[PDB]
């Protein structure tokens, strides 16, 4: 049983620094790469960077302008993220999450999140979810669209997020379901136009839905589409 | 007439393990006790066969595989072993029949601040089948993001260099290895010995 247990909330003021941890269990720590993702209140997901725990290799989103550093401690099976020179704009929930390659691609397990309170590169891929809010009725068939600004093949994942929870992985490789994901959820598309389809929508599908590409670094997410379900 | 083992054992250059060399040996006779009673073989291990009995046997074909690895890896050149060498570079089958011969080659295959001419494969999508050989150099994908042939984060050149220096531990010094394998098939047996 895989688990990513992150450390508790932090309150800081401008100029200081925070270090948060992500303790893993249920699997061999060194066999899977760990990623970090930021979510500003109400805002969308942003990829911070990744680290291969077996060799310490790491990479970062240039948007962060160098303020994050990732480390691991192989002994305690723990990953760390340190943020420096914190400002107003750094208040967000910070997630650790596991790249499930080569079995389930993209981010197949997520920590519970750590609250921290105090334009892009020209070749970055933009994922556009043009709908921010949809209302439908129970039983409807729902289509959530996501467009990529460059060809991303089928290297696209979809996640589901309910308030106060980490994102739940639904779809990877554009059309495959993660473990335990109901058949009502299907993904389609290739190249630049992707859709998540929910067949016979139920009350428990009330959530915000996010696409993401992992065809190139930095990994990028769509802005999210909230789905409201009425009787 | 006589099997050319000196051609194999006494070659000037040896293959890297990832590109291990095979010499087929047929239609000849040689004394194996010449080899077993030779000198400075630090490993001479046989499987399914005894060195002394090889003189009384005939095989359809005999292959001599040779390469260089690290001293502490010679133990992986054996049936049933795991590790970077057995998994990714040179794999014997579980029911191997043959002999494994190794000797320290430090002062032939090392250098001043390090010989970096011998390579081994550190990454591979799956384990080698027995007697499989992989000489490819495609970038190895360690995460979900494809590499497109570019080295980078989670995108690794799959071969690594041996750090062969005198003053290394002896476990880190180069050893030359020869693996003889014997196969008795339906066809006529042409490798026998006295
Ligand atoms: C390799 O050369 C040595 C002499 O340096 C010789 O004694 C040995 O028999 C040779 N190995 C053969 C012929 O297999």
């Amino acid at each position: 049983e895989v688990q990513l247990q992150q450390s508790g909330p932090e309150l800081v003021k401008p100029g200081a620094s925070v270090k948060i941890s992500c303790k893993t269990s249920g699997y061999t720590f060194t066999e899977y790469t760990m990623h970090w993702v930021k979510q500003s209140h109400g805002k969308s997901l942003e990829w911070i960077g990744g680290i291969n725990p077996n060799n310490g290799d790491n990479t970062y989103n240039q948007k962060l302008k160098g303020k994050a550093t990732l480390t691991v401690h192989k002994s305690s099976s723990t990953a760390y993220m340190e943020l420096r020179s914190l400002t107003s704009e750094d208040s967000a929930v910070y997630y650790c999450a596991r790249d499930g390659y080569p079995y389930y691609y993209a981010l197949d397990y997520w920590g519970q999140g750590t609250s921290v309170t105090v334009g892009g590169g020209g070749s970055d891929i933009v994922m556009t979810q043009s709908q921010k809010f949809m209302s439908t009725s129970v039983g409807d068939r729902v289509s959530v669209t996501c467009k990529a600004s460059q060809n991303v093949g089928t290297n696209v994942a979809w996640y589901q997020q309910k308030p106060g929870q980490s994102p739940k992985p639904l779809i990877y490789s554009a059309s495959s379901r993660y473990s335990g994901v109901p058949d009502r959820f299907t993904g389609s598309g290739s190249g630049t136009d992707f859709t998540l389809t929910i067949s016979n929508v139920q009350s428990e599908d009330l959530a915000e839905y996010f696409c993401q590409q992992y065809n190139n670094y930095p990994w990028t997410f769509g802005g999210g589409t909230k789905l409201e379900i009425k009787a | 007439n006589l099997c050319p083992f000196g051609e194999v054992f006494n070659a000037t250059r040896f293959a890297s393990v990832y590109a291990w060399n095979r010499k087929r040996i047929s239609n000849c006779v040689a004394d194996y006790s010449v080899l077993y009673n030779s000198a400075s073989f630090s490993t001479f291990k046989c499987y399914g066969v005894s060195p002394t009995k090889l003189n009384d046997l005939c095989f359809t074909n005999v292959y001599a595989d040779s390469f260089v690895i690290r001293g502490d890896e010679v133990r992986q050149i054996a049936p049933g072993q795991t590790g970077k060498i057995a998994d990714y570079n040179y794999k014997l089958p579980d029911d191997f029949t043959g002999c494994v011969i190794a000797w320290n080659s430090n002062n032939l295959d090392s250098k001043v601040g390090g010989n970096y001419n011998y390579l081994y494969r550190l990454f591979r999508k799956s384990n080698l089948k027995p007697f499989e050989r992989d000489i490819s150099t495609e970038i190895y994908q360690a995460g979900s993001t494809p590499c497109n042939g570019v080295e980078g984060f989670n995108c690794y050149f799959p071969l690594q260099s041996y750090g062969f220096q005198p003053t290394n531990g002896v476990g880190y010094q180069p050893y030359r290895v020869v693996v003889l394998s014997f196969e008795l098939l339906h066809a006529p047996a042409t490798v026998c010995g006295p």
